This record gives C-alpha cells, structure tokens and sequence, in this order.
C-alpha cells in the first residue's frame, strides 16, 4: 500500500519517545516528527511551508504547550490557504476558533462553544443557580457564546433570569476606566465570562477591584480561560469554575496516535471511492494560481472516521463531536481541582453541596 | 538627534509608494519633530495570502511600525489586518469598502480613510427625507454586505418607514418570485443592494415585470451601477459615487496626515512602549497598541484632501462625500452631491424612470 506523508508538529517540552510508541486501510502514513520553539506567525507559516517544500505532506497534526489561542487563528488560515488538513490537537492550536473560513481544513480537538455554553447552563440547574449574567469580550465566538445561552433560556420552562449581558471592548486601553464602569453593573451571583485567558487576567484584576471576585460571585469560564491548567495567573479568583479538556485522560501521545489515524483514514476512504487522493500541495508560494486544480474534497471524509472502535468523527464546524469534558475548580491552594465529568450529555458532579 | 518612528505601508505601484515617501517627508516638514520624526517603510502587494502575511513581518513589522497603511489593489488587506493585528499594530484601509472589515472580532485594528458600502444608507436616508419617500422596499442580498445595508438603513429609521425587506440569494438569475412579491405592495420607492452582477439580474428581471418605468423610484449605491451593473441599469435610476473614493494618492496623503498627528499627540503622553521588532520570537501583544488605537480613533483631521476626517465607533470614515448620480438616456449624469451632512442638489435636473 502506498505512503501519504504526515507531519506531526510539536512545540514545547514533549516526550517524543512515548509519543512515537503510541502510533487494513488503502494507505499507510510515513509520520514525520517536527520540533518548533516559536509560535509568532512567521514561524509557524515559514515551518509549515518549508515542510511541504521538502516531504510531500498530505496531513498536519499540530500540538503545542502554550496558551495562544492565536496559534489556532494561524493555522486555519494556513490551512485554508494551502488547502492542507491540519488538527489542533493541544494548546492554543485547539482552543475553540469561531468561524473557520469556507475552505478551512482545520478540525480541532475540544468541544464547540456551544456544548461548554450548554455544559455551563447544566451546572447552573443543578445548583439551582437561575440567576446570572454574562461578560464576554469581541473575541470570535463571542455572539456564539451569548447566542446559545439565550436560546436554550428562552425555551425552558425553567424559572432562568439574565439580568445584565456586557460586552468589553479591549482593543483600547483603559485610561478611562470604561471596563470598570461596566463591570460595577453586576449583581448577579452567577457570572459567564467568555474571553481569553490573557483577557480574563485583565477582567479579573479589575472585577477584584471592584468587589466582584470573592464570596457571592461565582465565575464560569471555558476551556480556553483556563487553558494550560499548571498555569494558573494570580488574578485569577479563588473559586472559578471552569470546563476542561487540557489534558485530563487523554494524553498528547493518545492524540497524535488518534491524530495520524484521522488523516490516514480519510486519505484511505477517498482513494477507496474515487481512486484518486488530492497531491500535496509543494509550495506556499503559488497556492494563487494552482487554485483551480484543488480542493476540499478531504473534509466530508476528515469529519466520518472510527478507529480502534473509537468514534473520532469531528463536526462540519471542525470541534470534535463528543469530547468527555472535565469540569474542574480553582482551590484555596490555586490549584484546578477536578470537580465533575460531563460525559454522555450527562453532568456528574462530584459535590451536591460546595464547600468553601 | 531624534527618535525615529517607522510607519508602514503595502500600496498598490512604486508610483504609490512614492507618494508615500514624500507625504511622510512633508509631515515632519510641517510637524515639530526635535523629539520624534517619522520614517517610511514600504511595500507593494504579493501575489497571494502568505506571501503578504510573511512580507508584513518581513519588510514591515522587522522595522518596528506603529501603523501600517493598506491599500485595496486594483488579494485583500485582510492578511494585513490578520498578522498586524496579532499584535495589535493599527491598520488604516485606504480604499476598501466591504462592511466586513468593520467587525472587530475580525480585524480588531482597522481603521479607514473611506467609508464601508453599508454607510450609502446615510445618504438614501436624506434622501427619503429631501424628496419626501416615506414608503420604501428595500431589496438586499442575503449576504453580509446586503445584511450590513439592511441593518443600517433599518437604525435609521428606527418618520420614513420600510414597508418591506427582501433578500434573496447571492447569484441568483432568475428573480422575479421575489420581484413579483414587491410588485404586490404599494410603495413604488425601491432601494437595491447587491454585486455588479446580482444587481444586473435584478434590472434584468425588473424590467421583464415592467417595474422600472414611469410611478417608480430606483435608488441603488456605487456597486450597483457600476460595470456591467450599469449596461441593463434602467433609466431615472439613482445611484452613488464616493468622491475621490478609488484615489490611493489622495487617501494616502490624508491617512499620513492623520497618523501624523496621532504619533505627535501619542508621544505627549508617558510610558510608550515600541512595537516588537520583527515577528520571529514575538508573540506578546504591542502594549501600547490599544492606546494609539484610541488616539486614531479620536483623530480630527479638518483639512484633508478627502474632506473632513473623523472615525466613528468602528474606525469607519465619516463625513464622506457622494456624488448623487442619475442615468439620463443610458449616460450617468451627476445630479447632487452629498457633502458630508447635507444634500446640494446641483442644476441639472433629475429624470426618473418614465419621464
Ligand atoms: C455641507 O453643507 C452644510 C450646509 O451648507 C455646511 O454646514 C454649514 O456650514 C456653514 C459654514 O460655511 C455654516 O454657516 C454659518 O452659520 C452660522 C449660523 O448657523 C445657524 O443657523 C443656520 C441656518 O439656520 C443653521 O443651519 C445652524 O444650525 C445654526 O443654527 C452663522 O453664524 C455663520 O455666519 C458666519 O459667517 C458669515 C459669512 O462669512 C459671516 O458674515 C458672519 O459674521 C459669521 O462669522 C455662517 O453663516 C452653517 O451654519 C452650517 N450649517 C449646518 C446645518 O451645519 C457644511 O459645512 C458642509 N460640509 C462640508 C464638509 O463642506
Ligand atoms: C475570523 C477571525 C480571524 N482572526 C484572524 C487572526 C489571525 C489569522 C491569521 C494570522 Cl497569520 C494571524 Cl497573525 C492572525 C481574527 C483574530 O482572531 C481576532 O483576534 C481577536 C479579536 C478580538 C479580541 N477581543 S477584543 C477586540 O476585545 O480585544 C481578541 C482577539
Ligand atoms: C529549537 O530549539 C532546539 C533546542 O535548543 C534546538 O535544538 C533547535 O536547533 C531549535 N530550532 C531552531 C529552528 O532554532
Ligand atoms: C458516517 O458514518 C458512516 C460511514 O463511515 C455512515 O453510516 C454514514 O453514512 C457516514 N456519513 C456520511 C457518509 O455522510
Ligand atoms: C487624486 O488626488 C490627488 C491629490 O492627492 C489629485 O492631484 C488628483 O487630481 C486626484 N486624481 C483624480 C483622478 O482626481
Ligand atoms: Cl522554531
Ligand atoms: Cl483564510
Ligand atoms: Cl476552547
Ligand atoms: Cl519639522
Ligand atoms: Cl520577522
Ligand atoms: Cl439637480
Ligand atoms: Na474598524
């Protein structure tokens, strides 16, 4: 069976060794691990460019161990651009990114913005906490996030008030003290944030400066907020809640495995249907003219792939279709501190009462 | 000797960039530049999306700008927008008007010297009120630049009210279904939003239900008579131009006006930071970003070669001027302008449809 080139792109600290021991169909991968130190968007495209130009690539996972969400932001243009596969499958390369461009090859692993949203909600009803108000930044994702809360409100016959909705404008500075003037709104004991984590940072000095982080007000935030989960900003508030998918019970190793069989397998299907895959693109520097001459026609069978009996298969959206979410709590110690599972569209909450 | 601030530019010829040059060399001629003095960096356009997005880091970022002007090439400023904003390095558009570059959650520093095509409802709305229209069918098409329109024109008038919006589906040729729904209604005023082409399938099939003769208004922007929007365009047809609006030379000597002056009044404040110099290893935010982007913002620029220059709540240019055009036996004749704030209609009489 012939060979498709898949790059597998590491960023940080990793154990390649345990990684390269983790990983029947038309076509069988040729992996190819890349270390990368940078994460500027010269880097990045120049790395992945510079990949294609040597090996014939036909699939990138990527997997880093920073918090930039930006990473994510890169990589759906490369991939949209180049019309090449690439998963975010760690770090900021799989923090939720709204609105993929049209030719977007870019799935990641985690859940959308609108299952934490319904995760979030869920977490409410069960400590019957009704009452509760939202704060986001322009951050894609951001009327995606609002969206859904008020449309499963509006359909509940659940006794839910939102009471305040702010929106944050951070691309200014904030000599003005506008973001504490809205912020001094809330009353709300329950309190959905949606932003990055380098915003909730800001946000959470300034609520703290405003009496707004300590007993009273609870925070919830997503996967993104948290993010690298050993790494926890002092600013963040004692008691922040947050949905999870960081690195709880499936480790990087288990993901690049999951990663190289999602590509391999979809490759495989198509050779399978129309007895032709797509050719790697071998250059950046020409996708304007070759343009006619590609696709991605990878996508609809990118998004349908079991393996190992796994159900691995990604939404058109490109998050990941039912992720096992960690639902995890920020302790007195300021350590993240497992709380609950959301499981199969089941919350399982380890308290029925909080303690302090 | 000064501190020398670099400020950016990808413009469409050498010609341009030129202009550049000596637009920037004249700022600190009439500027008081002892502390600070401004230097030009510049490139043209690359073939495509990542050529452009390395080429800003390359050529650009490496010089440590503070802006960085964009011209639309006559391949979007969108990669520009993309990396510069990363580290939210301002971008001023000099000619693009699509709406979409009027969403922060996008392009999160962009600011421009010429208004979006949605901010044509401005004018259509002095005009409803100058001409007394206080029915209209609004016709858009269903996709953001339409939607953008709709939205607008629906905020002000929310006196003139819309009887009815109607969207349809972009590349849509056949549209007489949606047509005849706006045939039914009373209101003979009707306003068009739509391509070059999706306009053509409108006249097209307008024409073919006999709406575009005597009793009825057609009021359209600049896209929808221009090419081959114009060749089926029926006659008393009314439309607009934005004056001086595909000039890259006269946008880029008001937009170092404007940048100019930001710098100067930036530097009168304490603890400004520099840009990253060059993209590899950076991935930190410029921290002095957010605070120039208010500066411009906020900028005033009275005397500019375009007008009078000030940015609303989006960096959206306000205070353009249109030219109110009529196409009077298939030629297109200015009939009035829009000079910012208020109608001047000019001697030449309009002609509608019919007469
Ligand atoms: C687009 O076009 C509009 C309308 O023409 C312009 O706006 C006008 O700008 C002119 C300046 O050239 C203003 O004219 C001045 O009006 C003053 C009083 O205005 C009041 O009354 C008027 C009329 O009822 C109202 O519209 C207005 O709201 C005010 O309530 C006068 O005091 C001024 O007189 C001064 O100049 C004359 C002439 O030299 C001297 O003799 C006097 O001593 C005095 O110094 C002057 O007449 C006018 O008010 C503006 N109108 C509006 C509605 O704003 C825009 O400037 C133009 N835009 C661009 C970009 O060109
Ligand atoms: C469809 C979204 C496109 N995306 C482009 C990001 C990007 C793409 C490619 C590259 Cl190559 C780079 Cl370099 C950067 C937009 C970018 O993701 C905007 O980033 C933010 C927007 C808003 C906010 N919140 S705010 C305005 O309050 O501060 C934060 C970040
Ligand atoms: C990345 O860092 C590693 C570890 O020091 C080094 O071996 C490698 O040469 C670096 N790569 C580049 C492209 O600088
Ligand atoms: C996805 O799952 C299987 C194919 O692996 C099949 O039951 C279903 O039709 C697939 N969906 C498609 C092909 O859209
Ligand atoms: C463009 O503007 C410049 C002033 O910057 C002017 O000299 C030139 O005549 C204008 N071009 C046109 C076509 O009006
Ligand atoms: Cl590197
Ligand atoms: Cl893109
Ligand atoms: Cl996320
Ligand atoms: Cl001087
Ligand atoms: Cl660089
Ligand atoms: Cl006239
Ligand atoms: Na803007």
């Amino acid at each position: 069976p012939p060979s498709i080139g898949i790059a597998v792109i590491l960023v940080g600290t990793s154990d390649e060794v345990a990684i390269k021991d983790a990983h029947h169909l038309s076509v069988v991968p040729r992996v190819e691990l890349v270390a990368m130190n940078e994460t500027d968007p010269k880097s990045i495209i120049t790395r992945i460019c510079d990949l294609m130009s040597d090996r014939k690539i036909q699939g990138v996972v990527f997997a880093d161990d920073t918090d930039q969400e930006a990473i994510a932001q890169i990589l759906d243009f490369i991939s949209a651009q180049t019309l090449t596969p690439i998963l975010g499958i760690h770090g900021g390369s799989s923090m939720i990114m709204a609105d993929k461009d049209e030719s977007s090859m870019f799935f990641q692993f985690g859940p959308s913005i609108e299952q934490q949203a319904s995760v979030m909600l869920n977490i409410m009803e069960e400590y019957d906490w009704y009452i509760f108000s939202i704060v986001t930044t322009y951050f894609p994702g951001y009327q995606d996030f609002v969206n859904k809360i008020r449309s499963t409100i509006e359909n509940s016959f659940v006794g839910w008030e939102l009471e305040e909705v702010l929106l944050l404008d951070m691309s200014l500075d904030d000599g003005d003290s506008k973001i504490q003037n809205q912020l001094k709104k809330l009353q709300s004991p329950i309190i959905l944030l949606y932003c990055t984590k380098e915003e909730a940072t800001y946000i959470f000095e300034v609520a703290n400066s405003v009496g707004l982080t300590g007993y009273g007000y609870t925070w919830i935030v997503p996967s993104l907020v948290a993010g690298d989960t050993d790494t926890v900003p002092s600013e963040f508030p004692t008691g922040l809640i947050s949905v999870s998918y960081d690195e709880w019970d499936y480790g990087l190793p288990a993901r690049v495995r999951d990663g190289i069989a999602i590509i391999t397998t979809a490759a495989s299907d198509m050779l399978s249907e129309h007895s032709f895959i797509p050719e790697p693109k071998s250059s950046c520097y020409n996708t304007h003219e070759k343009r006619i001459y590609q696709s991605n026609m990878l996508n609809r069978y990118l998004i349908n792939v079991t393996f190992e009996g796994r159900d691995l298969s990604f939404s058109e959206d490109g998050y990941q279709m039912h992720p096992k979410l960690v639902i995890i709590l920020l302790n007195k110690e300021r350590k993240w501190e497992r709380v609950g599972k959301w499981k199969d569209k089941s919350l399982q909450m380890k308290y029925y009462v909080w303690p302090r | 000797d000064p501190k020398i601030v670099n400020i950016g530019a990808v413009l469409s010829t050498k010609k341009h960039e030129q202009i550049f040059r000596e637009a920037v060399n004249q700022a600190n001629k009439r500027h008081f530049t002892r502390k600070i003095q401004l230097q030009a960096t510049s490139v043209t356009h690359r073939p495509n999306a990542i050529q452009m997005a390395l080429s800003v880091c390359e050529d650009l970022i490496s010089s440590q700008v503070y802006a960085i002007l964009v011209s639309h090439p006559p391949l979007t400023p969108t990669p520009i927008s993309y990396t510069a904003g990363f580290y939210r390095i301002p971008v001023i558009g000099l000619t693009t008007r699509m709406s979409i570059y009027s969403d922060k959650s996008i392009h999160l520093s962009f600011l421009r010297t010429v208004p979006p095509y949605s901010h044509q409802a401005l004018v259509w709305f002095e005009m409803m009120r100058l001409f007394n229209w206080n029915h209209v069918i609004l016709i858009v098409s269903d996709d953001h630049e339409g939607r953008a329109a709709q939205k607008k024109l629906e905020t002000l008038l929310e006196g003139p009210k819309a009887d009815k919006v109607l969207q349809f589906e972009p590349g849509t040729k056949n549209l007489t279904a949606l047509l005849l729904e706006a045939k039914e209604l009373e209101a003979r005023v009707i306003i068009l939003s739509a391509s070059e082409d999706d306009a053509t399938a409108v006249y097209k099939s307008a024409a073919m239900l006999d709406m575009t003769g005597a009793g009825y208004v057609w009021l359209v922007g600049e896209r929808e008579i221009s090419g081959s929007a114009l060749r089926y365009a029926p006659d008393g047809i009314i439309g607009l131009q934005l004056i001086n609006g595909k000039n890259e030379s006269a946008h880029i000597s008001d937009a170092v006006a404007v940048v100019a002056q930001a710098i100067h009044e930036l530097f009168e404040m304490e603890n400004i930071t520099d840009p990253p110099r060059g993209c590899v290893g950076n991935t930190n935010i410029w921290k002095t970003g957010p605070l120039f982007k208010r500066v411009l913002m906020s900028s005033k620029y009275p005397d500019g070669v375009t007008g009078r220059i000030e940015f609303n709540e989006d960096g959206d240019r306000k205070f353009a001027q249109y030219s109110i055009m009529n196409l009077q036996n298939r030629k297109l004749v200015q009939v009035g302008i829009f000079n910012g704030s208020y109608i001047i209609q000019n001697d030449r009489k309009i002609i509608w449809p019919g007469g």
